[PDB]
């Protein structure tokens, strides 16, 4: 058939940088009879369906910002974003429609920005959950950068990473930050035999964490 | 404005069939091909097949030819994709997409997607826990509250915050699967001058289990 290969698989740049991503087809997608390249580009933002950006290799779809330019011919194609904006984080796919319909594997565009400390919030298990024999301790780390933050749980001053469920949001399309939730799963018995519970957040870069704590014995 | 409105998320068992709909509006339904596309979690897009609504003529990716059936109803301008003999590898998001036949057939408008889960795991309602700060805590100019939504299946769920006339910042944390059950959480941040004075409620709808739970956040 016709296979589409995209590169790079992912890249990160700061707002204001130019990016060129590539798409190669295993056969020519230039239709002999009208000399059009049957090559399209799609943008797929978090939680959304793909959206058409470019068709016939180089024609911008109505409504699409001028910073997106498609180029190339035959087997060799590129999509350029002249100056990346925060809202451009997405997976970008190329597509051919000359011989059946196939898609590339995608290029994931992430945004770089200045480091940002998380706003950290810790929550004791609710009495509702406790009466039921479970104890989930939740910590939110909101609006931080970069993505790869470390979360550590300390119980009575000593670490436990056993039983921790971590979930990151997709990057924010406006301020380029991430947020994550960290849930410490304990049995009620485990919870009731310790008192101090601490969630610590540290950039891999430093040794200055943000900590939030509570005591079970208090309230 | 063109809209392609797909049916809601489905959970079906291995070996069973499913029929997903795509209702078209804002253009000549009969004028344009309707395509279907699979996206597995991981994210490669694969074309499944297409139908020409005027004739009812179809064309399929040979990888899907045997299990997929495309039809239309031109009384409701709706396209359908039926998939039969389902397996877990068929769990994916499915899209309908309009094709531009006379420009070579690229896709120009997409539906919102329909999530298909193929599994023998049982439909299970969520437990909902409100997350309020402890009595030992303090807050600055803002306060963050949360909702933990635990132990439900299948994935389709909506967590809605009502903070009344307050403006808020919400974060929704993607669900994680454990033992065939999902757990997710959501946070809401409002000014500290406004909570607990004003009511903040987490509303959780899980259609599959006919569950709608509302939990008001109360000071500890």
């Amino acid at each position: 058939n016709i296979m589409m290969t995209q590169s790079p698989s992912s890249l990160a740049v700061s707002a204001g940088e130019k990016v060129t991503m590539s798409c190669k087809s295993s056969q020519s997608v230039l239709y002999s009879s009208n000399q059009k390249n049957y090559l399209a580009w799609y943008q797929q933002k978090p939680g959304q369906s793909p959206k058409l950006l470019i068709y016939w290799a180089s024609t911008r779809e109505s409504g699409v910002p001028d910073r997106f330019t498609g180029s190339g011919s035959g087997t060799d194609f590129t999509l350029t974003i002249s100056s990346v904006q925060a809202e451009d984080l997405a997976v970008y796919y190329c597509h051919q429609h000359l011989s059946s319909w196939t898609f590339g594997g995608g290029t994931k565009l992430e945004i770089k920005r200045a480091d940002a400390a998380p706003t950290v919030s810790i929550f004791p298990p609710s009495s509702e959950q406790l009466t039921s024999g479970g104890a989930s301790v939740v910590c939110f780390l909101n609006n931080f950068y970069p993505k790869d933050i470390n979360v550590k749980w300390k119980i009575d001053g000593s670490e436990r990473q056993n039983g921790v469920l971590n979930s990151w949001t997709d990057q924010d399309s406006k301020d380029s930050t991430y947020s994550m939730s960290s849930t410490l799963t304990l049995t009620k018995d485990e919870y009731e035999r310790h008192n101090s519970y601490t969630c610590e957040a540290t950039h891999a870069t430093s040794t200055s964490p943000i900590v939030k704590s509570f005591n079970r014995n208090e309230c | 404005e063109i809209q392609l409105q797909q049916s809601g998320a489905e959970l079906v068992k291995p070996g069973a069939s499913v029929k997903i709909s795509c209702k078209a509006s804002g253009y000549s339904f009969t004028g344009y091909n309707m395509n279907w596309v699979k996206q597995s979690h991981g994210k490669s897009l694969e074309w499944i097949g297409k139908i020409n609504p005027y004739y009812g003529s179809t064309s399929y990716n040979q990888k899907f030819k045997g299990q997929a059936t495309l039809t239309v109803d031109k009384s409701s301008s709706t396209a359908y994709m039926q998939l039969n003999s389902l397996t877990s590898e068929d769990s994916a998001v499915y899209y309908c997409a309009r094709g531009r036949l006379r420009r070579g057939g690229y896709f120009d408008y997409w539906g919102q997607g329909t999530t298909l889960t193929v599994s023998s795991a049982k439909t299970t309602p969520p437990s909902v826990y409100p997350l309020a700060p402890g009595c030992g805590d303090t807050t600055g100019s803002s306060v963050t509250l949360g909702c933990l939504v635990k132990g439900y299946f299948p994935e389709s769920v909506t967590v809605t915050w009502n903070s009344g006339s307050l403006s808020s910042s919400v974060h929704t944390f993607p669900a994680l699967l454990q033992s065939g059950l999902y757990t997710m959480s959501s946070s809401v941040t409002v000014p500290s001058s406004t909570w607990p004075s004003q009511t903040v409620t987490c509303s959780v709808a899980h259609p599959a289990s006919s569950t709608t739970v509302d939990k008001k956040l109360e000071p500890s």
